[PDB]
Parts: structure tokens; sequence; C-alpha cells
RNA sequence: AGGAGUGGAGCCUGCGGCUUAAUUUGACUCAACACGGGAAACCUCACCCGGCCCGGACACGGACAGGAUUGACAGAUUGAUA
RNA sequence: AGCGUGUGCCUACCCUACGCCGGCAGGCGCGGGUAACCCGUUGAACCCCAUUCGUGAUGGGGAUCGGGGAUUGCAAUUAUUCCCCAUGAACGAGGAAUUCCCAGUAAGUGCGGGUCAUAAGCUUGCGUUGAUUAAGUCCCUGCCCUUUGUACACACCGCCCGU
């Protein structure tokens, strides 16, 4: 059943929970101040985001 | 002083009940490791304290090559 | 209005009030050779042997010395002295004598005025801190 | 709903980031060139720089009322508290993106490569 | 297909109620933080209206895992072809002069 | 030999004889892992033992059991009567005395093998 | 004519062929080998002791009231409250 | 110390103060913090200090490896988890073969971030203690700027000669 199955003993370690919100991947994932991104994604809009290298 | 020991060298020990008396000393290594009763429940961490190997799992190929030697 | 700059060095600060008052001899409110670190003790004891016990009965130089760090702490007190007694002469009877005594506590030692530019620097790629590099192999 | 000044200026440049990719990949044909957003109180709108404004808005504004809705839909934000626009731009010839989106679509149309690429 | 049917009644329903929709790219995932409290649960409601609007004759409009889908005249083409109710019941886009 | 006894506690009662010393004699090792609360699917190695300790009597081992399952017993002491486990591909079982207290169920399985060593030559090997 | 820090004196991981089942996919000089942000019990594991749920717009063979999918620890499968 | 992190849109898996007192992180309560506001003047700290060696296999540094209460994890053992009793560790400069490095640097040392459930022996940063050597050269390994030779141009891992 989905009830008697369901959080029955906690995935307190979830990794496939999360994924890149642009391109639903699951590796390389940057949830630092909540950006969920993969790190190339991350890489490709950083400019946009307002991330800029400045060193 | 009624005072639960934790300053003593073995407490909850085998091979003597309360912190009694023994004699004879050489053997404080093979005091702290029990060999009658691990190798009489056929354990592989029997051998781990038997064959010289790592009780706990150190690493041994280079670095832990103190522990066995 | 209101000049106080008071002493600082490295890190640490010996805030200086300079003002009338009894302005007894004490570092950190503690006596002349009394302090508990006891390795830098006798920066002050020297100048106070030449001029008298005269000069010294209406400066009150109230100090919050705080900071972690001898060379900070220490060397930052003969800083604060030497600002005390110029802003003084400077203010009450004229610079000549300011000129004179700030020429011997200067020119007797440099590092007063300057004080480390050196400061841990910042770690890079591919190695364990800001100019070793990991083992390459082959 | 309370979050801290990082993660605030973390999502709205995310916002912005999905939403310029978003109308970017929608209206590329009609010479998109660019998305600024100003949020003042009680007005968060959303301007759309593009070079050719007659098919952003299409007919009786359609296609400005369709943006707004999944904006606003897919979004959250609250109902009829974005209104987005679309404005000109002057200088169509110093945009990278808009040439290059020229440059596609002279390619795409049928072109030699080399005529296309000195035209731009 | 892992569809039922009373579900897809209601799907129908509620997308004859509602028309254009922005979705996320799920299968199975009953918890859409935008397209929830529709009496029913969400997996269904919102994998159903995916397959609706993903049968092979509608188009879409998708990317950073969204899908975005205005009325077109495809779609309401392919609501007469397909379901075969008039516009007569007046749909969410026949204002905002 | 003769029978020796177990720290001469008495064990004639389930509660009032024994048991009483959850830590007072008895070591960490079980001390709270027994606490650590309880779940589903917990009571049926228990079940088990109690089927092959009360139809197969004592001196004569049951019938083969072969599960997996490493759990929380509420209780390390077991005597006659111990836990068939199958393990890795093969099945492992350990003859249990009245003396538990200070182990675990789960480190009797050898492995760690010496690997298959080969014959490195051709080249050079140090 | 310099040295300092010793891959062997004070805590493991990546990779290259073979125990019935393990040395689990790209990369092999610098410019591969805690690199794939790759610290994998499930989940993105896919050399795992045996497998079950699903697949269908285009041309298709068996042309519909059971043609059985996932919930019992007990007198069982080599694990498996399928 | 300083760099930083920290919670109710799928984060009901945030950072924690204070009181639980078996001996302090800690399973129970009760508060603070969406943060220069609380953790925090950074919750079992460095270097130092008559437990002390007037010399050195000792007190001076950890040789497998057992306990007292367990941070609380679908397993942990087939990677989570916390001070100590002196039974000695080749206990004081290291096979050919080599890597990195010029001052707040090497090295020692710990602390954050990422991964993440506190998840690190990884990496990425941050401080703290803090040097020995050198201000040179083209010997090795290579690079660049010129002249020169070439039968090479797949460019010397080239071309090519004779049983």
């Amino acid at each position: 059943g989905h009830q008697q199955l369901y959080w029955s003993h906690p995935r307190k370690f979830g990794q496939g929970s999360r994924s890149c919100r642009v391109c639903s991947n699951r590796h390389g994932l940057i949830r630092k101040y909540g950006l969920n991104m993969c790190r190339q994604c991350f890489r490709q809009y950083a400019k946009d985001i307002g991330f800029i290298k400045l060193d | 002083y009624k005072i639960p020991d934790w300053f003593l060298n073995r407490q909850k020990d085998v091979k003597d009940g309360k912190y009694s008396q023994v004699l004879a000393n050489g053997l404080d290594n093979k005091l702290r490791e029990d060999l009658e009763r691990l190798k009489k429940i056929r354990a592989h961490r029997g051998l781990r304290h038997f064959w010289g190997l790592r009780v706990r799992g150190q690493h041994t190929k280079t670095t832990g090559r103190r522990g066995r030697t | 209005q209101s000049v106080q700059v008071f002493g600082r060095k490295k890190t640490a600060t010996a805030v200086a009030h300079c003002k009338r008052g009894n302005g007894l001899i004490k570092v950190n409110g503690r006596p002349l050779e009394m302090i508990e670190p006891r390795t830098l003790q006798y920066k002050l004891l020297e100048p106070v042997l030449l001029l008298g016990k005269e000069r010294f009965a209406g400066v009150d130089i109230r100090v919050r010395v705080k900071g972690g760090g001898h060379v900070a702490q220490i060397y930052a007190i003969r800083q604060s002295i030497s600002k005390a007694l110029v802003a003084y002469y400077q203010k009450y009877v004229d610079e000549a004598s300011k000129k004179e005594i700030k020429d011997i506590l200067i020119q007797y030692d440099r590092t007063l005025l300057v004080a480390d530019p050196r400061r841990c620097e910042s770690k890079k790629f591919g190695g364990p801190g800001a100019r070793a590099r990991y083992q390459k192999s082959y | 709903v309370q979050i801290s000044k990082k993660r605030k200026f973390v999502a709205d440049g995310i916002f912005k980031a999905e939403l310029n990719e978003f109308l970017t990949r929608e209206l590329a044909e009609d010479g998109y060139s660019g998305v600024e957003v100003r949020v003042t109180p009680t007005r968060t709108e959303i301007i759309i720089l593009a070079t050719r404004t007659q098919n952003v808005l299409g007919e009786k504004g359609r296609r400005i009322r369709e943006l707004t809705a999944v904006v606003q839909k897919r979004f959250g934000f609250p109902e009829g508290s974005v209104e987005l626009y679309a404005e000109k731009v002057a200088t169509r010839g110093l945009c990278a993106i808009a040439q290059a989106e020229s440059l596609r679509y002279k390619l795409l149309g049928g072109l030699a490569v080399r005529r296309a690429c000195y035209g731009v | 297909m892992l569809m039922p049917k009373k579900n897809r009644i209601a799907i129908y329903e509620l997308l004859f109620k509602e028309g254009v929709m922005v979705a996320k790219k799920d299968v199975h995932m009953p918890k859409h933080p935008e397209l929830a409290d529709k009496n029913v649960p969400n997996l269904h409601v919102m994998k159903a209206m995916q397959s609706l609007k993903s049968r092979g004759y509608v188009k879409e409009q998708f990317a950073w895992r969204h899908f975005y889908w205005y009325l077109t005249n495809e779609g309401i083409q392919y609501l007469r072809d397909y379901l075969h109710l008039p516009p007569e019941i007046v749909p969410a886009t026949l204002r905002r002069s | 030999f003769r029978k020796f006894t177990y720290r001469g506690v008495d064990l004639d009662q389930l509660l009032d004889m024994s048991y009483e010393q959850l830590m007072q004699l008895y070591s960490a090792r079980q001390r709270r892992r027994l606490n650590r609360g309880l779940r589903r699917k917990q009571h049926s190695l228990l079940k088990r033992l109690r089927k092959a300790k009360k139809e197969a009597p004592p001196m004569e081992k049951p019938e083969v059991v072969k599960t997996h399952l490493r759990d929380m017993i509420i209780l390390p002491e077991m005597v006659g009567s111990m836990v068939g486990v199958y393990n890795g591909k093969t099945f492992n079982q350990v003859e249990i005395k009245p003396e538990m207290i200070g182990h675990y169920l789960g480190e009797f399985s050898i492995t760690y093998k010496p690997v298959k060593h080969g014959r490195p030559g051709i080249g050079a090997t140090h």
C-alpha cells in the first residue's frame, strides 16, 4: 500500500530526492543558498544569477 | 566510597568477579585480549584478535604496519 | 574638540585617554615590572629615568588595553606613550620639546610607527596551501 | 514567508535566469533581446526588450496576455500583481543576442554562410 | 499507459474548466506545489493532464522542468475532434478585451 | 569437569531472579541497543526461536533456519538457544553459552578471505 | 658548492586480468589513476546468490465479464511483512 | 583566531544557547536566531604550565588492543558514534626512482564550506606557530628571439642502408 510503505523508516539521507532544477539531473548538485542546480548548469547560468568571477 | 569505579583498569571483567587480586606479571597484554571465550565463540573478530589482525579494522598494507608486526 | 588616536598595533590596542590626573606609573594598571607573561617588561622603565618625578604629576593616561598577541599588545604601549608625550608637549608648551623627546624615542627605535604588513596569504588550486602543490605522478 | 537575504537574492537571480530562458526559447523568433524586472511596492513589472514587437504582443495583446498568465501561474505571483510590457531596443546592431538570432534565421532561412555572416 | 478512467473523466472536466496551464515534468509525483487542492490526489491529476496534452496531436513549450501550454487553434481543434464538446461552455479565453 | 556457576546469580525466575542487572553486572554492547526503541518486523526471529525451543527439547538442535535478519533483542542472554544465520552465500551456527552480554550476534562470518593472488612477472614487481 | 618538508617512525582511497559470486561503466606520459565535484547499504549501482510490476499514435498474430497485478510471521524459496 | 554557515514554497533532514546530572558533547524539556541581533567575547583547544627528565630508552613522546556512560543510524561488522589504566613502537635523518617549494612562504596545527543525516583520512578556503636555504645558472628536464645543416614534412617515435 501507499500509506503502509511511505515514510515508515525515514529517508533521512535521501540522495534521489533532489535533482537539478534546470536539467533534472542528480549529480553535481549545488544546494548551497538554495540554488539546486548541477554544477554545469550553474556555470552556465552564474552570470544571470549574479555570481561573477572577481578573483 | 561506593563510587562506581571508572578509575580502575578492568571493570565488568572476565576471570575475576570483583576487583580482586591475581598473581604473576608479564601478562597484561593477554589480560586485555581474553583468549578463551573468543576462541570458543567461533568469531571472525576472534581471528582478528588471535591471528594479530585488526579487531577494529585499521588499514594495513603500507600504513598500519605497526599493530600487527 | 577631542583628538584621541591612542595606541594600537597589529591587533591589540591601548586606548589612551590623555588628560590631567594622577597619572601614576602603571601598565594594564599594574606595577612597573610585574606583568604576568613576564617577557617584555622593561620597555617602559627607560625614559622616566631621565626627566624626573615632577614631569608625570599631571598626565593621566587611562588605557583600555585589549588584545591577544605579545608583539601586538607589547610594542603598542611604546607607540601609545610616544603619542601621549607628543600630544601633551605639542598642546601645552611648544612642539620643540615634543620634537626633542620624539626625536630620542623614534630615532631610538624605528618600529613604533611602522607595523609588520605581513599577513597570511591566500590558498590556491591543486595544493595544500599558498605555494605548495600536490604531488605530481607520472 | 521569511527567507534569509542571501537565499532571497539567490532565488531572485534564479527567477531572472529561468524567466529569461523561458521567454528566450518562447519568442526568440520575434527578435527577443532581453528582459528586465522591476520590483516596487505592489508593482512587479517585466520589461521585454525585443527587436520586433508586432508578434510579441500579437493581435489585441493576446500573446502578452498568455505570457503574463503563464508567468503568474508558474512563479506563483499574486493574480494581477505582475504586468509584463514590451518595448523596442533602439540599436539592434549592438546586441549579440539579436544579431546571433538574426544570423541563425538567415542561415536557417537559406543563404550562403559567408554571405549571411558578412551581412551581419 | 498507467492511467485510470474515473480520474481521467475528472481531469477532462478540470481541463475544460481551465484550458491553459503550466505544469512540471513529473510522472509519479503526487505533491506538486502549484497544482494541488483539486479534490483529487495530485499524482493522477497532474500526470493525467500531462497525458491529455501529450497524445501526439497537441503541441507544447517546455524547458527548465516546466510545461507551458497556451490555447492555440490546435488545442481547440483537437478539443472538437476528440471530445466533441462545443465551446458554448465559455472558457477563460473569451475575456480581457 | 563439573558445571561452573554464572557469577553466583539465580536464573530461576525470568524477571525477579534474573535480568535485574541491565548494566550492573552486564557490560555494554547491547546495553543501549535494546533501548533504541521498537519497529515492525522484530518479533519473528523470537517467534522462530520459541518454536525451535518448544518443539525441540534441549540437547537436540532443531531444523535448519536460514535468514539474514540482523535485529535488536531486548535481551542478549539466550541460553540453550542459538540463531542459525545464513550469511554471504553459506550458513553459520555458533554454540551459545549462558555468558553472552559483551558481544554482538553478527560478528561470526568470515568475509575478509585472502583474495586470489596472481603471478606478476615479465616486467618489474618491486 | 643550496636546502626544507622523507613514498617506510603519530587515522585510506582511486585503478589495472582470473576463487563457484567482488577487484562493479569514462579517462592511461606530462595533458588517466579521492579525477568524472564519483564519501554507491535503498534511491542516480548497471561485473549482486534467483526476478515482478510496464508498451505503445504507425501495417500487426491470439478479434472482451476474468485473459490475475504489489501485501498470511505459522509445517517454504538459498536471503527477502510481494 | 578568521574565513564563513544556519529553519515551514515538495527543507515536518537548519545553527544552537540554558536547565537534564551516571563524570562534562549527551535520547528529555525550554528558549534564541531567516541573522553585525542567537549559537558567539565561536560548549569536554594551540604554542606555553615547578605531573619533570641536571641526560636521554625515564616521567619524554602511543606497540595490536578490554571497560564506565552510548551524539541515537531501514545495516554500520559487510565506511556513523565520544577521555583514560604504562603489557613497549628498528622510539632521535632512511633501496636505484622520483614530488613540491623563495616570507608570513615550506612545514606543524586546528576551524569552516562542498559532498551530507552530525555524515571526511578528499577537496576547497581560513586563520594560528613559523623557519633552514637562494637573489644564481643553463649541468639535467624543457621553453623562447637569431644564425646554421638537413636526403625530415606522417615533420627524428622521421627518413633510411645491407645478408
